[PDB]
Protein backbone atom coordinates (compact mmCIF):
# COMPACT_ATOMS: atom_id res chain seq x y z
CA UNK A 1 0.00 0.00 0.00
CA UNK A 2 2.84 2.28 -0.71
CA UNK A 3 4.72 3.49 -4.13
CA UNK A 4 3.68 5.10 -6.99
CA UNK A 5 3.17 2.65 -9.81
CA UNK A 6 5.00 3.96 -12.36
CA UNK B 1 -2.09 32.50 -18.26
CA UNK B 2 -0.49 29.64 -20.27
CA UNK B 3 -3.12 26.98 -22.49
CA UNK B 4 -4.22 23.48 -20.65
CA UNK B 5 -3.23 20.40 -22.29
CA UNK B 6 -6.21 17.79 -21.85
CA UNK B 7 -4.78 13.92 -21.63
CA UNK B 8 -8.24 12.27 -23.98
CA UNK B 9 -7.95 8.37 -23.66
CA UNK B 10 -8.19 6.81 -27.24
CA UNK B 11 -9.21 8.08 -30.55
CA UNK B 12 -12.76 9.40 -29.83
CA UNK B 13 -11.87 10.73 -26.74
CA UNK B 14 -8.80 12.66 -28.68
CA UNK B 15 -11.40 13.56 -31.41
CA UNK B 16 -13.63 15.21 -29.37
CA UNK B 17 -10.72 16.91 -27.65
CA UNK B 18 -9.69 18.33 -30.42
CA UNK B 19 -13.20 20.25 -30.94
CA UNK B 20 -13.28 21.29 -27.52
CA UNK B 21 -9.43 23.12 -28.60
CA UNK B 22 -10.82 24.49 -31.28
CA UNK B 23 -13.59 26.25 -29.95
CA UNK B 24 -12.06 27.30 -27.25
CA UNK B 25 -9.18 29.14 -29.44
CA UNK B 26 -6.41 26.94 -28.07
CA UNK B 27 -7.02 27.93 -24.41
CA UNK B 28 -6.49 23.88 -24.33
CA UNK B 29 -4.91 21.76 -26.49
CA UNK B 30 -4.93 17.96 -26.74
CA UNK B 31 -2.51 14.88 -25.95
CA UNK B 32 -3.94 11.15 -26.13
CA UNK B 33 -2.77 7.71 -25.10
CA UNK B 34 -3.86 4.54 -25.23
CA UNK B 35 -5.11 4.18 -21.98
CA UNK B 36 -5.90 5.91 -18.54
CA UNK B 37 -2.56 5.36 -17.09
CA UNK B 38 -0.91 6.38 -20.10
CA UNK B 39 -2.63 9.61 -19.75
CA UNK B 40 -1.51 9.93 -16.15
CA UNK B 41 2.25 8.87 -16.64
CA UNK B 42 1.76 12.37 -19.67
CA UNK B 43 0.50 14.21 -16.89
CA UNK B 44 3.36 13.25 -14.46
CA UNK B 45 5.91 14.27 -17.23
CA UNK B 46 4.94 17.56 -17.68
CA UNK B 47 3.56 16.13 -20.90
CA UNK B 48 -0.23 16.44 -20.21
CA UNK B 49 -1.81 18.49 -17.83
CA UNK B 50 -5.24 17.23 -16.67
CA UNK B 51 -7.70 14.83 -17.13
CA UNK B 52 -10.87 13.99 -15.57
CA UNK B 53 -10.41 10.15 -13.69
CA UNK B 54 -12.86 7.63 -12.16
CA UNK B 55 -11.93 7.39 -8.24
CA UNK B 56 -9.78 3.82 -8.81
CA UNK B 57 -7.67 5.71 -11.38
CA UNK B 58 -7.33 8.67 -9.01
CA UNK B 59 -6.06 6.17 -6.48
CA UNK B 60 -3.48 5.17 -9.12
CA UNK B 61 -2.87 9.11 -9.90
CA UNK B 62 -2.92 10.24 -5.89
CA UNK B 63 -0.14 7.41 -5.21
CA UNK B 64 2.11 9.27 -7.93
CA UNK B 65 1.22 12.66 -6.55
CA UNK B 66 -1.35 14.43 -8.35
CA UNK B 67 -4.00 15.99 -6.96
CA UNK B 68 -8.01 16.47 -7.85
CA UNK B 69 -8.60 19.99 -8.54
CA UNK B 70 -12.58 20.06 -9.36
CA UNK B 71 -15.41 16.90 -9.08
CA UNK B 72 -18.41 15.78 -12.06
CA UNK B 73 -21.53 16.95 -10.23
CA UNK B 74 -24.53 15.71 -11.87
CA UNK B 75 -28.15 16.53 -10.93
CA UNK B 76 -28.42 16.61 -7.35
CA UNK B 77 -31.90 14.43 -5.98
CA UNK B 78 -33.09 16.84 -3.49
CA UNK B 79 -33.56 20.74 -3.94
CA UNK B 80 -30.00 22.95 -3.83
CA UNK B 81 -30.53 26.76 -4.21
CA UNK B 82 -26.66 26.99 -4.67
CA UNK B 83 -25.19 26.84 -7.93
CA UNK B 84 -24.02 23.70 -9.52
CA UNK B 85 -20.16 24.90 -8.66
CA UNK B 86 -21.01 24.96 -5.03
CA UNK B 87 -23.75 22.20 -4.86
CA UNK B 88 -21.63 19.61 -2.62
CA UNK B 89 -21.00 16.23 -4.55
CA UNK B 90 -23.13 12.88 -3.58
CA UNK B 91 -21.57 9.97 -4.49
CA UNK B 92 -22.62 7.50 -7.07
CA UNK B 93 -24.25 4.24 -6.48
CA UNK B 94 -22.19 1.07 -7.51
CA UNK B 95 -24.47 -1.54 -8.10
CA UNK B 96 -24.73 -5.59 -9.76
CA UNK B 97 -26.92 -5.53 -12.81
CA UNK B 98 -28.49 -8.41 -13.94
CA UNK B 99 -31.57 -9.64 -16.68
CA UNK B 100 -35.26 -10.24 -14.81
CA UNK B 101 -35.27 -13.35 -16.91
CA UNK B 102 -31.87 -14.72 -15.27
CA UNK B 103 -34.35 -15.70 -12.55
CA UNK B 104 -31.51 -17.81 -10.61
CA UNK B 105 -28.93 -15.43 -10.31
CA UNK B 106 -27.89 -13.58 -7.04
CA UNK B 107 -25.12 -12.25 -5.28
CA UNK B 108 -24.41 -15.41 -3.90
CA UNK B 109 -24.49 -17.74 -7.05
CA UNK B 110 -21.76 -15.56 -8.61
CA UNK B 111 -18.85 -18.08 -9.24
CA UNK B 112 -18.62 -19.49 -12.73
CA UNK B 113 -20.82 -17.36 -14.47
CA UNK B 114 -20.05 -14.25 -17.14
CA UNK B 115 -19.31 -11.10 -15.99
CA UNK B 116 -18.89 -7.12 -17.62
CA UNK B 117 -16.77 -4.76 -15.92
CA UNK B 118 -16.37 -1.00 -17.37
CA UNK B 119 -11.88 -1.76 -16.81
CA UNK B 120 -9.76 -3.14 -14.80
CA UNK B 121 -9.01 -0.58 -11.40
CA UNK B 122 -12.36 1.38 -11.72
CA UNK B 123 -14.70 1.86 -8.89
CA UNK B 124 -17.68 0.36 -9.73
CA UNK B 125 -16.72 -1.79 -12.78
CA UNK B 126 -13.64 -3.36 -10.47
CA UNK B 127 -12.64 -2.35 -6.91
CA UNK B 128 -15.99 -2.48 -5.21
CA UNK B 129 -17.43 -5.97 -6.46
CA UNK B 130 -13.77 -7.82 -6.58
CA UNK B 131 -12.83 -6.48 -3.75
CA UNK B 132 -16.15 -7.68 -2.09
CA UNK B 133 -15.87 -10.82 -3.91
CA UNK B 134 -11.82 -11.19 -2.70
CA UNK B 135 -12.68 -10.63 1.03
CA UNK B 136 -16.18 -12.98 0.73
CA UNK B 137 -14.24 -16.19 -0.77
CA UNK B 138 -11.18 -15.49 1.42
CA UNK B 139 -8.96 -16.05 -1.72
CA UNK B 140 -7.12 -13.77 -3.77
CA UNK B 141 -7.81 -15.58 -6.96
CA UNK B 142 -10.30 -13.30 -8.32
CA UNK B 143 -9.24 -14.17 -11.97
CA UNK B 144 -10.86 -17.22 -11.65
CA UNK B 145 -14.32 -16.67 -10.19
CA UNK B 146 -15.79 -15.65 -13.00
CA UNK B 147 -15.63 -18.59 -16.11
CA UNK B 148 -15.36 -15.68 -18.44
CA UNK B 149 -15.68 -12.01 -18.09
CA UNK B 150 -14.91 -8.78 -20.17
CA UNK B 151 -12.77 -6.87 -18.01
CA UNK B 152 -10.92 -4.13 -19.84
CA UNK B 153 -7.22 -3.80 -19.16
CA UNK B 154 -6.80 -7.36 -18.02
CA UNK B 155 -4.56 -9.75 -19.98
CA UNK B 156 -5.67 -10.19 -23.71
CA UNK B 157 -5.13 -13.94 -23.57
CA UNK B 158 -7.13 -14.62 -20.36
CA UNK B 159 -10.30 -15.26 -19.47
CA UNK B 160 -11.03 -12.07 -17.97
CA UNK B 161 -10.97 -10.51 -21.52
CA UNK B 162 -12.82 -13.58 -23.00
CA UNK B 163 -16.08 -11.81 -23.74
CA UNK B 164 -14.57 -8.29 -24.60
CA UNK B 165 -15.43 -7.97 -28.40
CA UNK B 166 -12.64 -5.51 -29.69
CA UNK B 167 -13.33 -2.51 -32.39
CA UNK B 168 -15.50 -2.55 -35.67
CA UNK B 169 -12.67 -4.29 -37.19
CA UNK B 170 -12.24 -7.06 -33.83
CA UNK B 171 -8.81 -4.92 -33.44
CA UNK B 172 -8.01 -3.85 -29.98
CA UNK B 173 -10.11 -6.69 -27.62
CA UNK B 174 -9.99 -5.59 -24.53
CA UNK B 175 -8.38 -1.80 -24.66
CA UNK B 176 -9.12 0.06 -21.64
CA UNK B 177 -10.73 2.73 -23.70
CA UNK B 178 -14.16 3.42 -25.74
CA UNK B 179 -12.57 1.67 -28.80
CA UNK B 180 -13.50 -1.78 -27.54
CA UNK B 181 -17.07 -2.72 -27.76
CA UNK B 182 -17.83 -3.51 -24.28
CA UNK B 183 -15.44 -0.45 -21.88
CA UNK B 184 -16.92 1.37 -19.67
CA UNK B 185 -20.07 1.90 -18.05
CA UNK B 186 -22.40 1.94 -21.21
CA UNK B 187 -20.22 -0.87 -22.99
CA UNK B 188 -20.36 -2.89 -19.73
CA UNK B 189 -24.32 -2.39 -19.73
CA UNK B 190 -24.15 -3.36 -23.24
CA UNK B 191 -22.36 -6.47 -22.69
CA UNK B 192 -25.34 -7.30 -20.47
CA UNK B 193 -27.55 -6.05 -22.25
CA UNK B 194 -26.65 -8.14 -25.11
CA UNK B 195 -26.14 -11.22 -22.79
CA UNK B 196 -22.63 -11.69 -23.74
CA UNK B 197 -22.01 -11.45 -20.05
CA UNK B 198 -24.62 -12.55 -16.77
CA UNK B 199 -23.63 -9.59 -14.32
CA UNK B 200 -22.10 -5.94 -15.27
CA UNK B 201 -20.95 -3.68 -12.42
CA UNK B 202 -22.13 -0.43 -13.66
CA UNK B 203 -23.76 2.90 -11.52
CA UNK B 204 -27.05 3.04 -11.07
CA UNK B 205 -27.03 5.91 -13.48
CA UNK B 206 -25.97 3.84 -16.02
CA UNK B 207 -29.18 1.88 -16.33
CA UNK B 208 -31.52 4.51 -15.99
CA UNK B 209 -29.90 6.42 -18.73
CA UNK B 210 -29.83 3.33 -21.28
CA UNK B 211 -33.25 1.87 -20.98
CA UNK B 212 -37.04 3.57 -21.65
CA UNK B 213 -35.74 5.52 -24.78
CA UNK B 214 -33.09 7.51 -22.48
CA UNK B 215 -30.82 6.52 -25.57
CA UNK B 216 -31.42 6.56 -28.97
CA UNK B 217 -28.15 4.34 -29.66
CA UNK B 218 -28.82 0.95 -31.92
CA UNK B 219 -28.03 -1.39 -29.14
CA UNK B 220 -30.28 0.34 -26.43
CA UNK B 221 -32.89 2.45 -28.26
CA UNK B 222 -34.79 -0.97 -27.33
CA UNK B 223 -34.38 -2.03 -23.83
CA UNK B 224 -36.97 -1.86 -20.82
CA UNK B 225 -36.08 -1.13 -17.55
CA UNK B 226 -38.09 -3.75 -16.19
CA UNK B 227 -36.50 -6.45 -17.87
CA UNK B 228 -33.50 -5.58 -15.23
CA UNK B 229 -32.65 -6.28 -11.92
CA UNK B 230 -30.28 -5.31 -9.17
CA UNK B 231 -28.43 -7.74 -6.60
CA UNK B 232 -28.25 -6.85 -3.33
CA UNK B 233 -25.75 -7.94 -1.06
CA UNK B 234 -28.07 -9.93 1.25
CA UNK B 235 -28.84 -12.63 -1.55
CA UNK B 236 -31.98 -10.71 -2.77
CA UNK B 237 -33.13 -9.39 -6.37
CA UNK B 238 -34.56 -6.31 -6.84
CA UNK B 239 -36.16 -3.34 -9.37
CA UNK B 240 -33.65 -1.09 -10.21
CA UNK B 241 -35.72 1.71 -8.69
CA UNK B 242 -33.98 0.33 -5.92
CA UNK B 243 -30.70 0.94 -6.01
CA UNK B 244 -30.90 3.30 -2.86
CA UNK B 245 -30.97 0.15 -0.58
CA UNK B 246 -29.42 -2.48 -2.86
CA UNK B 247 -25.70 -1.19 -3.86
CA UNK B 248 -22.83 -1.88 -3.62
CA UNK B 249 -21.14 0.77 -2.62
CA UNK B 250 -21.29 4.66 -3.15
CA UNK B 251 -18.18 5.60 -5.14
CA UNK B 252 -16.67 9.58 -4.88
CA UNK B 253 -17.47 11.05 -8.44
CA UNK B 254 -15.15 11.00 -11.22
CA UNK B 255 -12.97 14.34 -10.80
CA UNK B 256 -10.14 16.28 -12.99
CA UNK B 257 -6.42 15.57 -11.63
CA UNK B 258 -3.50 17.44 -12.18
CA UNK B 259 -0.03 18.11 -10.90
CA UNK B 260 -0.03 20.21 -8.10
CA UNK B 261 1.70 22.98 -9.51
CA UNK B 262 -0.88 23.28 -12.17
CA UNK B 263 -4.08 22.99 -9.93
CA UNK B 264 -4.69 26.32 -9.60
CA UNK B 265 -4.60 27.07 -13.60
CA UNK B 266 -6.26 24.08 -14.64
CA UNK B 267 -9.21 25.17 -12.30
CA UNK B 268 -9.05 28.71 -13.27
CA UNK B 269 -9.75 27.06 -17.26
CA UNK B 270 -11.95 24.97 -16.59
CA UNK B 271 -14.23 27.01 -14.54
CA UNK B 272 -14.26 29.44 -17.70
CA UNK B 273 -14.73 26.90 -20.18
CA UNK B 274 -17.54 24.79 -18.88
CA UNK B 275 -19.02 28.96 -18.55
CA UNK B 276 -18.54 28.38 -22.31
CA UNK B 277 -19.46 24.80 -23.17
CA UNK B 278 -21.23 23.17 -20.03
CA UNK B 279 -24.65 22.58 -19.24
CA UNK B 280 -26.62 25.87 -20.83
CA UNK B 281 -23.17 26.93 -21.03
CA UNK B 282 -23.03 30.21 -23.46
CA UNK B 283 -22.05 28.27 -26.42
CA UNK B 284 -23.51 24.92 -25.83
CA UNK B 285 -25.06 23.44 -27.73
CA UNK B 286 -24.95 26.21 -30.39
CA UNK B 287 -21.35 25.90 -30.80
CA UNK B 288 -19.88 22.63 -28.87
CA UNK B 289 -21.13 21.15 -25.52
CA UNK B 290 -18.16 19.98 -23.28
CA UNK B 291 -20.48 17.25 -21.17
CA UNK B 292 -21.96 15.62 -24.52
CA UNK B 293 -20.87 12.42 -26.24
CA UNK B 294 -23.68 10.68 -27.47
CA UNK B 295 -24.09 8.96 -24.43
CA UNK B 296 -20.37 7.96 -24.93
CA UNK B 297 -18.91 9.79 -22.00
CA UNK B 298 -16.32 10.85 -23.17
CA UNK B 299 -13.83 13.00 -21.22
CA UNK B 300 -16.33 13.68 -19.28
CA UNK B 301 -19.57 11.69 -18.05
CA UNK B 302 -22.60 12.25 -20.20
CA UNK B 303 -24.52 13.42 -17.01
CA UNK B 304 -22.51 15.97 -15.79
CA UNK B 305 -23.70 19.23 -14.86
CA UNK B 306 -20.80 20.96 -13.59
CA UNK B 307 -17.34 20.25 -12.81
CA UNK B 308 -17.90 21.46 -9.12
CA UNK B 309 -15.43 22.77 -6.49
CA UNK B 310 -13.90 20.59 -3.92
CA UNK B 311 -14.48 21.76 -0.12
CA UNK B 312 -11.22 21.29 1.96
CA UNK B 313 -8.79 21.08 -0.77
CA UNK B 314 -9.11 18.13 -0.24
CA UNK B 315 -5.69 15.33 -0.87
CA UNK B 316 -6.67 12.42 -3.02
CA UNK B 317 -7.21 9.88 -0.05
CA UNK B 318 -9.76 12.81 1.69
CA UNK B 319 -11.27 12.93 -1.83
CA UNK B 320 -11.44 9.32 -1.80
CA UNK B 321 -12.30 8.94 1.28
CA UNK B 322 -10.41 6.77 3.69
CA UNK B 323 -12.74 3.62 3.81
CA UNK B 324 -12.44 3.09 -0.12
CA UNK B 325 -8.74 3.77 0.37
CA UNK B 326 -8.85 1.01 2.24
CA UNK B 327 -10.70 -1.17 0.52
CA UNK B 328 -8.33 -0.61 -2.73
CA UNK B 329 -5.07 -0.96 -0.67
CA UNK B 330 -6.32 -4.49 0.50
CA UNK B 331 -7.62 -5.31 -2.70
CA UNK B 332 -4.08 -4.49 -4.55
CA UNK B 333 -2.29 -6.19 -1.90
CA UNK B 334 -3.96 -9.31 -4.26
CA UNK B 335 -1.64 -7.69 -6.89
C1 LIG C 1 -30.52 6.29 -10.37
O1 LIG C 1 -30.10 7.00 -11.52
C2 LIG C 1 -31.12 7.68 -12.23
C3 LIG C 1 -30.47 8.37 -13.45
O2 LIG C 1 -29.60 9.36 -12.90
C4 LIG C 1 -31.78 8.71 -11.25
O3 LIG C 1 -32.95 9.13 -11.89
C5 LIG C 1 -32.91 10.54 -12.14
O4 LIG C 1 -33.07 11.31 -10.95
C6 LIG C 1 -33.06 12.73 -11.22
C7 LIG C 1 -33.01 13.44 -9.90
O5 LIG C 1 -34.05 12.83 -9.18
C8 LIG C 1 -34.34 13.06 -12.02
O6 LIG C 1 -34.75 14.45 -12.05
C9 LIG C 1 -34.08 12.43 -13.39
O7 LIG C 1 -35.19 12.56 -14.18
C10 LIG C 1 -33.93 10.89 -13.21
N1 LIG C 1 -33.51 10.36 -14.47
C11 LIG C 1 -34.17 9.38 -15.12
C12 LIG C 1 -33.62 8.97 -16.45
O8 LIG C 1 -35.20 8.83 -14.72
C13 LIG C 1 -32.16 8.09 -9.86
O9 LIG C 1 -32.53 9.05 -8.86
C14 LIG C 1 -31.01 7.27 -9.30
N2 LIG C 1 -31.53 6.51 -8.14
C15 LIG C 1 -31.00 6.62 -6.92
C16 LIG C 1 -31.63 5.88 -5.76
O10 LIG C 1 -30.05 7.33 -6.73
C1 LIG D 1 -12.24 -6.04 2.50
O1 LIG D 1 -11.87 -6.45 3.78
C2 LIG D 1 -10.99 -5.57 4.45
C3 LIG D 1 -10.49 -6.33 5.70
O2 LIG D 1 -11.40 -6.18 6.79
C4 LIG D 1 -11.73 -4.21 4.70
O3 LIG D 1 -10.82 -3.30 5.33
C5 LIG D 1 -11.21 -2.78 6.63
O4 LIG D 1 -12.09 -1.66 6.56
C6 LIG D 1 -12.46 -1.09 7.82
C7 LIG D 1 -13.42 0.07 7.57
O5 LIG D 1 -13.07 0.75 6.37
C8 LIG D 1 -11.22 -0.67 8.63
O6 LIG D 1 -11.52 -0.05 9.88
C9 LIG D 1 -10.29 -1.87 8.82
O7 LIG D 1 -9.13 -1.48 9.53
C10 LIG D 1 -9.94 -2.44 7.44
N1 LIG D 1 -9.09 -3.63 7.45
C11 LIG D 1 -7.90 -3.66 6.85
C12 LIG D 1 -7.08 -4.93 6.86
O8 LIG D 1 -7.45 -2.66 6.33
C13 LIG D 1 -12.26 -3.63 3.34
O9 LIG D 1 -13.10 -2.49 3.52
C14 LIG D 1 -13.00 -4.70 2.49
N2 LIG D 1 -13.24 -4.34 1.09
C15 LIG D 1 -14.43 -4.04 0.55
C16 LIG D 1 -15.57 -4.03 1.52
O10 LIG D 1 -14.59 -3.70 -0.66
C1 LIG E 1 -9.16 32.03 -23.77
O1 LIG E 1 -8.43 32.44 -22.62
C2 LIG E 1 -8.20 33.85 -22.61
C3 LIG E 1 -7.27 34.21 -21.45
O2 LIG E 1 -7.96 33.99 -20.22
C4 LIG E 1 -9.53 34.58 -22.50
O3 LIG E 1 -9.30 36.00 -22.56
C5 LIG E 1 -10.48 34.17 -23.61
O4 LIG E 1 -11.78 34.70 -23.35
C6 LIG E 1 -10.56 32.65 -23.73
N1 LIG E 1 -11.30 32.28 -24.92
C7 LIG E 1 -11.86 31.08 -25.05
C8 LIG E 1 -12.61 30.85 -26.32
O5 LIG E 1 -11.77 30.23 -24.18
FE1 LIG F 1 -16.60 5.30 -11.93
ZN1 LIG G 1 -25.05 2.05 1.30
ZN1 LIG H 1 -7.53 18.16 4.22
Amino acid sequence: LEACAF
Amino acid sequence: YTRVVWCAVGPEEQKKCQQWSQQSGQNVTCATASTTDDCIVLVLKGEADALNLDGGYIYTAGKCGLVPVLAENRKSSKHSSLDCVLRPTEGYLAVAVVKKANEGLTWNSLKDKKSCHTAVDRTAGWNIPMGLIVNQTGSCAFDEFFSQSCAPGADPKSRLCALCAGDDQGLDKCVPNSKEKYYGYTGAFRCLAEDVGDVAFVKNDTVWENTNGESTADWAKNLKREDFRLLCLDGTRKPVTEAQSCHLAVAPNHAVVSRSDRAAHVEQVLLHQQALFGKNGKNCPDKFCLFKSETKNLLFNDNTECLAKLGGRPTYEEYLGTEYVTAIANLKKCS
